[PDB]
């Protein structure tokens, strides 16, 4: 056999390639079409772990499933990214991506050339962006209601709706105190510092952000104290045991009493270490790495408490909450490195576990949401809406504008491109005016999930919104019904809802580029 | 289906067949768990796959041995391990109660209810049922009667009833002897020791310490009566060098200098236990235990018979405490300045031989704060049937002490909570009265399932039942001998309140969720391959 | 928990290989995308441009065609929409003969709309309803859309005219000639009777030179040699018979029964003796040429070389029947000589050598007869079969035109002027059916953009053109191939012209398999055998 | 969902049997008898064919059915469906589907 390419290598070109990547964008979205909105319905996945994934969160669905065809990767990989960039509109952006693809295969059925209809996307693109930029509105950050009435917009869509008090104070709280700042820059890290812990069993009335961190963790030696009442914490990153040197230290013993002086002279290095620290006069003393029985034997003497092996980020944590400064050398250790804030360390025993709670803390940058529910699977669902709830308020800290939820901000902007298309003359305006249509789609998927007739309400609102101030007339997601925004409450981040349009104009913009499969060429 | 385009070999279930699959699956947990419920339940048989045998009415235990592999399944099951491990009692109910919701829902959801309504009817009807259960708990002095019939209302569902009429005073006194007022039960203070040697109902309560190991030299004694106890963690066998050492010597002479004197260090603090043994027993009037959490080795152990000192080795973590907690001493680290204030007193202690297991009694402490059961039994299975129901026990001891209220039993609390669901259903508005409805007739599978296994007809006896409670007003349930109606607070059938608030929560929540699930989907790697 | 199970239900007890869908997306949507992909398989055949396609069945054999109904035909089309539209295709062939790319073609854009608007948010109820208005709509303005007739199909000269659109589509490059020649032929086959019938058509394929030596023949041509030694007749008295040339038989069997000498020498002879007296009565009677159905004897062979007779043999019945109705004779089933009325005549009856092949002709001099033969010469075999077809679509046109003489104007005319009235009627039409109205007349847009697609040129241009020009009045315009560019010309003044039945009969049943295919919701498939 | 609850399915059946007696009853008591005319088997026939195909062949099929039993039938004689050839033909549309007063051989 005299080949050019290896055999494998398939290579598919022509409107078969374009079709089968808008029609398998088409199927991605058509697999979470149904998980949008108030009243949508919850999706039980299967791990190859053997485990399970209750979920109404695009992203979640699509990371959990697996496919084959490169055009549903890509919108896979736009659903992660638009998570990772907001938290939220990960099955939105899924949909406009869709129905974008889906109106372009129209203009290319037709002889129009790709890169016309990527210049017309990218021009309504920039018009988009533009009319959300017009109708946005100010919000007063300080305002606790407006942020609860916000992060309750959020949340609506999602299992938690039925805590959805108890889930925006949760959020509130959590994102407010991890908004930290220093030497002039201000950082929401709510990844490092907001820690979310399950706890099967109880009730989820129960939950709660702690004015503190707890871990999963006992004392090293039953005779420690287990409540102080306003402890002076350590944290270090050292081994408070005896190791080996680096080099080879080799020793060569030939007296009799070198062995003896020898095991003394490590009993001494852990006793000199202990008093290094005693010398600070510190209640806790909490570390990433192991404590010897010897160096328990001295911090009690001391009256100290000690929590031997804490990860690096519960130990950063620690840091951020009780205010202490990580040591490696308690040789080095200084007052400002102790850590006074801490209002109250207590360790209870949850279950048949002992976790060790560091609350009661003063001006806390950082957190530990304590979750408590059914099961480990319910727990994660609202682990997942809480990240979310979270991730809209950090949006919101950071950019104070909002725009009218229930589609309504759609419907705008559809207008807003109609309108503007009247003055576009060239070949454009069809493609142009084809994703003005194409961005209904989050009304109608709303109209289509609360069961209320798709044909009626979409030409009631697209009348409605022909009018003049009526830009912020949406849906009901629960009764199939018009409304005001300005009367519903449900106001979205214009952070969000520009992430969406552009992820999803841009993957549209990608997939029409792409023609010419090529495949198995082996890397 | 969109799925399948995309992953070909992707299973899927949707809208109406997911429901199904979860109903279906959720109904047959529930075939199989009916019969565990209450004390005339039947006692399933469970055998691995190398043989070995189970004997269990306990419903996660069940649930856990089953052989199954299911998703619904997996959920429910992990609903009632959060169950067992928060409240420790529950799990039966727990799983008859959800798959009691999921059919009544069903059951209008078939005649195209949808299963949103439904779930909103589920919550209302949990909020009310919350309240009337808060309205009903008896707020009671926990005194040992009481706790005596809230033990013997577990223990007699999960073991016979004359084993649990000993369990019953075995676990109350365990628990009424390491509670210290107003401060939260550490459980783990109450040792649960199993011996395999006699009958079933010679489990006791030891008033003190049994270690699961002996003495290691055979000179030293096996019995001492009034004895110093020395709780250590530090090794007294052979500790090398932390950097790399090693000996050199020129002479056999030099070498038995660099042996006799690289003990040393380790015959140190065996002079100093030694020292403060002979400083506190100038005589062999008392003696002297030693229990080392860490090793000794040979020579140590030589060192201490001769002095007429026991010593246990490898103790447990969790004996430190107890130790210091049942004799009274101090648990150390180091013998540093080790003083006669360290040492704890017990009235006796002595050795116990069972084939190639040695066991060590420490008793006659006087006010121990720790304890420990000892489950005798002719069987392994038997062993573990009655660890099971005394985890059991003590878990509903400590619950109706911690929560001071208590709820009566036999499907009392059930009954009233439909009546007054019933009764609240017309202050809902719209569809969801159906799902409130519904909640009402899933609470009523407790005295439904308890009459079917106690022999009588659901429907008669539950007439019955309702009918004495709605003429009364007396909180009423099943008498299993007579299948007549009975008020639960009278004859001490008492459950608890954390348990049945438990219970309405998850179980609410679950069968919420799952109702709400409209499609089953395994369209990942299905493997980690 | 790592498998879904298969619902309760329908899903357990189908089937091992059978497959079930339901619901717009499994069933509704896979339906119109399956026959939205055969119409794209079949869409770059559409018009004069249209190119050709070299199916290979699974026999092995080539055809090479533009004919919508031979392609599907020589496809394996298993979808069971698919099948559907294709039995449309196959009914309008049958009923007219001319369409079946129109058909499908309409199908498809009407099917695709569909989809388009169950997104939207139609019901297939209402879809249905509106198409069914449309077609309504459009059958009742097509009478109006007649632009000429054809006012005499005895001429030559415009009969050609009219064959040639329908004979352009297909071998566009050379119809001209096809047209003179279809036009020729069914002209002398046309009676003084208004009936015409398309099997008096005769098509000798012949593989020789090319398409441009092609003729009509007044007559019959077979493949076949003369059994005797007589080859040429010029005033031909053809005596037919449908038994063989032989001695007649026994059907019971029969056995020679000799017992003498005698009557074993004379058999033969007088078998012999016989045969010469039937030969010789068929030649008195003034027979010149006999044909016979059956087989020929050796003898009976004889005597026909001896009298001067051609013999020529048919196997074929239906070859028989229609030389007996070219020459005005009648088969006769014994060898009996025949009577001056059952006859035939032919002004003449040669042997050629048309190519390499050896022909029998009976030939007219007459510009009439029962039957007519058009000797297609061709390159290849494969260009003569689609010559053939070529030949065919213009006799079912000219049947067409006997049927009903009325004309439309092609190129995309009639289809952008039934747009136009289908859409101001839908714009005046209220309620939910307008939608379904307005996409039933944007899907006779799919004709002339397909023409112009297949052309070269901007469809979109091409489609904006038309509708200016039908908008400012003339309803004769369409489009113009002859252009590089978008144009548009007089299609009744350029002569393209299609038949009023022929769309009639392609619209109704188009818009039937649509509305079949939409009224189809689930689907049963058992497991292919 | 009673014999779940524990009721014997004897019981249950012997409840069918009594409910099937009174439904009989009920049933003889509240059927319509009408002279048959043309127009009651129209609307008989319709309620059938109504069911069974759309609606334009249902208004045809009606009319062909009630005219077919209305030739074939004769006085007090029960009704041989046999005497009623159905004839299938595959070339025209459905609505032309037709009541030949005779006899179609193929
Ligand atoms: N109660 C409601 N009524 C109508 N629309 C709502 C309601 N709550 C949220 N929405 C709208 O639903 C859209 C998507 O909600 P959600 O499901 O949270 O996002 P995603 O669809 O990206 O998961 C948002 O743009 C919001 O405007
Ligand atoms: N002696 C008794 N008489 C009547 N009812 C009882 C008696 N003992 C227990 N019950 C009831 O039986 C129910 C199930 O008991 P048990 O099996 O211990 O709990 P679970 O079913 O959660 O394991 C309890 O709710 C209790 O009220
Ligand atoms: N010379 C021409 N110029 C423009 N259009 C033409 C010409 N000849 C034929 N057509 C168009 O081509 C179509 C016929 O295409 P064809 O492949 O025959 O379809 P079908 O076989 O289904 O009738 C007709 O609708 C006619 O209007
Ligand atoms: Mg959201
Ligand atoms: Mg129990
Ligand atoms: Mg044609
Ligand atoms: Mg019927």
């Amino acid at each position: 056999p005299v080949l050019v390419l290896s055999q494998n290598t398939k290579r598919e070109s022509g409107r078969k390639v374009q079709s089968g990547n808008i029609n398998a964008a088409k199927t991605i979205a058509d697999i979470i079409r149904t998980c949008l909105g108030p009243k949508s319905m919850m999706k039980m996945l299967l791990d190859p772990m053997g485990g399970i994934v209750m979920t109404n969160d695009g992203n979640a669905i699509l990371r959990e499933i697996q496919v084959q065809h490169p055009a549903a990767k890509s919108m896979i990989e736009i659903s992660r990214t638009q998570d990772e960039e907001v938290g939220d509109g990960t099955t939105s952006v899924i949909i406009l991506a869709g129905e974008m693809l889906s109106v372009a295969e129209h203009f290319l059925e037709q002889q129009m050339h790709p890169t016309v209809v990527i210049s017309a996307y990218r021009k309504a693109l920039d018009d988009m962006i533009s009319t959300l930029k017009k109708i946005s509105i100010p919000v007063d950050i300080s305002d606790s209601d407006m942020m609860l009435n916000i992060i309750n917009s959020s949340i609506t869509t999602k299992a938690i709706s039925r805590w959805s008090s108890l889930a925006c104070n949760i959020a509130l709280d959590a994102v407010k105190m991890v908004q930290f700042e220093e030497n002039g820059r201000k950082e929401i890290d709510i990844k490092k510092y907001a820690r979310v812990e399950k706890i099967p069993g109880g009730i989820i009335e129960d939950s709660c952000v702690l004015r503190g961190v707890m871990i999963n963790k006992d004392v090293t030696h039953p005779r420690m104290r287990r409540y102080i009442k306003n402890p002076r914490i350590v944290l270090l990153d050292s081994s408070l045991e005896y190791k080996k040197g680096e080099s080879q230290t080799d020793i060569e013993i030939t007296r009799e009493e070198d062995f003896t002086r020898i095991l003394q002279m490590e009993e001494e290095y852990i006793q000199q270490l202990c008093e290094d620290i005693i010398q600070l006069k510190p209640d806790v003393v909490i570390t990433e790495k192991g404590i010897s029985d010897l160096a328990q034997h001295y911090l009690m003497r001391a009256n100290i408490t000690a929590i031997r092996r804490v990860r690096k980020t519960d130990n950063n944590r620690i840091a951020r909450a009780c205010g202490a400064r990580i040591v490696s050398r308690p040789e080095e250790l200084r007052e400002d490195d102790v850590g006074t804030g801490a209002g109250l360390l207590e360790i209870k025993k949850i279950g048949d576990e002992y976790f060790t709670f560091i609350t009661d803390c003063k001006d806390p940058k950082a957190c530990t949401i304590l979750l408590r529910g059914a099961s480990k699977e319910i727990l994660s669902e609202v682990e997942r809406n809480l990240q979310d709830a979270m991730q809209v308020c950090r949006n919101v800290l950071l950019d104070p504008q909002l725009v009218p939820g229930g589609g309504a901000s759609e419907m705008a902007v559809a207008h807003a491109l109609t309108e503007k298309s009247k003055a576009m003359t060239g070949v454009e305006q069809w493609p142009y005016r084809a994703v003005a249509q194409a961005l209904e789609v989050i009304p109608r998927t709303l109209i289509q999930n609360c069961g209320a007739s798709t044909i009626r309400l979409l030409t009631s609102l697209r009348a409605k919104h022909t009018q003049e101030n009526c830009e912020t007339w949406g849906v009901n997601g629960e009764t199939g019904t018009l409304v005001d925004m300005k009367e519903l409450g449900i106001w979205e981040p214009l952070a969000v809802k520009l992430q969406t349009y552009k992820t999803a104009v841009e993957t549209a913009v990608l997939l029409l580029r792409i023609d010419d499969i090529v495949s198995g060429h082996k890397k | 289906a969109a799925v399948k385009t995309l992953n070909p070999k992707a299973e899927v279930a949707r809208a109406q067949a997911a429901l199904a699959v979860n109903i279906s699956a959720a109904r047959g947990l529930q075939d199989v768990l009916r019969t565990n419920l209450g004390p005339k339940g039947t006692m399933k048989m469970l055998v691995s796959g190398a043989g070995d045998i189970k004997l269990t009415k306990d419903g996660n235990v069940l649930l856990h041995e089953m052989q199954i592999q299911h998703p619904t399944a997996s959920l429910i099951a992990k609903v009632a391990t959060a169950q067992d491990d928060i409240t420790g009692d529950g799990t039966t109910s727990n799983v008859l109660i959800i798959g009691e919701l999921l059919k009544q829902a069903d059951l209008y959801i078939s005649e195209g209810l949808h299963p949103r309504i439904i779930t909103e009817g589920f919550e209302a009807a949990k909020e009310k049922a919350l309240q009337f259960l808060e309205e009903v708990k008896v707020s009671r002095e926990m005194d040992r009667e009481t706790l005596i019939d809230v033990a013997r209302t577990s223990l007699r569902t999960k073991v016979h009833a004359e084993l649990a009429d000993v369990l019953t005073e075995a676990v109350v006194d365990s628990i009424l002897a390491i509670k210290k007022q107003d401060e939260p039960i550490d459980l783990f203070m109450i040792e649960i020791m199993e011996m395999k040697h006699k009958s079933e109902t010679d489990t006791s309560l030891i008033r003190g310490l049994v270690l699961d190991h002996g003495a290691r030299h055979p000179d030293m004694k096996k019995r001492v009566e009034d004895a110093y106890i020395l709780t250590c963690n530090v090794s007294l066998e052979y500790e090398k060098t932390e950097v790399n050492s090693g000996f050199f010597y020129k002479s056999a002479e030099e070498r038995e200098k660099l042996v006799k004197a690289e003990r040393k260090f380790i015959e140190d603090r065996v002079k100093k236990i030694i020292e403060l043994k002979r400083k506190v027993c100038g005589d062999s009037d008392k003696g002297f235990v030693v229990i080392n959490q860490k090793g000794i080795d040979p020579f140590s152990l030589d060192a201490l018979s001769k002095e007429g000192i026991v010593a246990l080795r490898r103790a447990k973590r969790r004996n430190m405490e107890r130790l210091t907690l049942a004799c009274g001493g101090v648990a150390l680290n180091s013998f540093d300045d080790l003083s006669p204030d360290c040492l704890g007193h017990a009235g006796l202690v002595y050795e116990y031989t069972l084939g190639e297991e040695k066991f060590t009694f420490i008793e006659k402490c006087n006010n121990p704060r720790s304890v420990t059961l000892l489950i005798k039994g002719p069987n392994k299975h038997t062993l573990t049937q009655i660890k099971d129901a005394v985890r059991d026990g003590l878990r509903a001891v400590k619950n109706a002490i911690d929560d001071g209220c208590v709820v009566p039993g036999a499907g009392a609390v059930e009954v009233a909570m439909a009546e007054a669901l019933i009764k609240h259903k017309p202050s809902v508005k719209g569809r969801a009265q159906l799902g409130v409805q519904a909640f009402a007739d899933a609470l009523l599978i407790i005295p439904k399932v308890l009459a079917q296994n106690s022999g009588f007809d659901l429907q008669e006896t539950l007439v019955k039942i309702q009918a004495e409670h709605s003429e009364s007003g007396q909180l009423v349930g099943v008498d299993l001998n007579t299948g007549e109606p009975m008020v639960a607070a009278e004859v001490g059938v008492w459950d608890n309140y954390c348990v049945k608030k438990q219970l309405l929560h998850s179980c609410t929540v679950i069968a919420t969720n799952i109702l709400l699930v409209d499609e089953i989907m395994r369209a990942g790697m299905s493997s980690l391959k | 928990a790592l498998h879904v199970p298969k619902a309760p239900g329908f899903a357990q007890m189908l089937k091992e290989g059978a497959k079930h869908f339901s619901g717009l997306e499994e069933a509704v949507y896979r339906n119109i995308q399956a026959c939205k992909e055969l119409a794209q398989t079949t869409r770059t055949a559409y018009g004069p441009n249209g190119m050709n396609k070299m199916v290979i069945n699974h026999l092995e054999k080539l055809f090479v065609t533009n004919d919508a109904a031979t392609i599907l035909r020589e496809l394996e089309v298993q979808h069971p929409a698919a099948k559907m539209i294709v039995m449309a295709s196959h009914m309008q062939e049958q009923e007219v003969g001319d369409g079946t790319n129109f058909v499908l073609v309409f199908a498809g854009a009407l099917l695709e709309l569909a989809e388009e608007l169950l997104r939207i948010g139609l019901s297939v109820s209402e879809v249905i309803e509106g198409y069914e208005i449309a077609c309504r709509k459009a059958h009742e303005i097509l009478p109006n859309l007649v632009c000429c007739s054809a006012k005499n199909l005895r001429d030559i000269d415009e009969v050609s005219s009219l064959l040639r659109t329908s004979i352009m589509s297909k071998q566009y490059g050379n119809e001209v000639f096809l047209a003179k020649l279809i036009a020729q032929a069914c002209v002398s086959i046309f009676p003084d009777s208004g009936h015409f019938n398309v099997d008096n058509i005769r098509v000798c394929k012949i593989l020789g030179s090319g398409i441009s030596s092609s003729s009509v023949l007044h007559g019959m041509v077979f493949k076949k040699e003369t059994e005797g030694d007589v080859t040429s007749v010029k005033d031909a008295k053809i005596a037919v018979y449908s038994c063989p040339f032989d001695g007649m038989i026994t059907e019971t069997k029969g056995t020679v029964l000799i017992k003498t000498a005698e009557e074993l020498m004379n058999f033969s002879k007088g078998e012999e003796n016989l045969m010469d007296a039937q030969v010789k009565a068929i030649a008195d009677t003034g027979a010149n040429v006999v044909v016979t159905g059956g087989k020929v004897a050796d003898m009976a062979l004889h005597y026909a070389n001896k009298y001067n007779i051609m013999l020529v043999r048919l196997n074929s019945k239906w070859d028989l029947r229609r030389l007996c109705k070219t020459v005005g004779a009648t088969a006769l089933p014994r060898l009996t000589p025949p009577v001056l009325e059952e006859m035939g005549h032919c002004d003449s009856v040669y042997l050629s050598e048309v190519g390499d092949t050896q022909v029998v002709v009976f030939k007219h001099e007459k510009e009439d007869g029962a039957i007519s033969t058009i000797v297609l010469r061709g390159s290849t075999d494969n260009l003569m079969d689609d010559i053939e077809r070529a030949v065919d679509d213009g006799v079912n046109t000219f049947k067409v035109l006997t049927r009903d003489k009325r004309l439309v104007p092609g190129g995309g005319a009639t289809e952008i002027e039934l747009a136009k009235q289908i859409t101001s009627y839908g714009e005046t039409c209220p309620g939910l059916e307008q939608y379904a109205i307005k996409k039933f007349a944007e899907a006779f847009e799919a004709i002339p953009r397909a023409l112009a697609e297949n052309s070269g040129v901007k469809a979109n241009e091409v489609i904006s053109k038309l509708y200016a020009v039908h908008q400012e009045g003339n309803k004769n315009v369409g489009l113009d191939i002859e252009a590089e560019v978008p144009a548009v010309k007089d299609m009744l003044e350029a002569g393209i012209l299609d038949t009023y039945l022929g769309k009639y009969w392609a619209i109704k049943l188009a818009t039937n398999a649509a509305v079949t295919v939409l009224r189809v919701d689930q689907i049963i498939m058992a497991k292919p055998a």
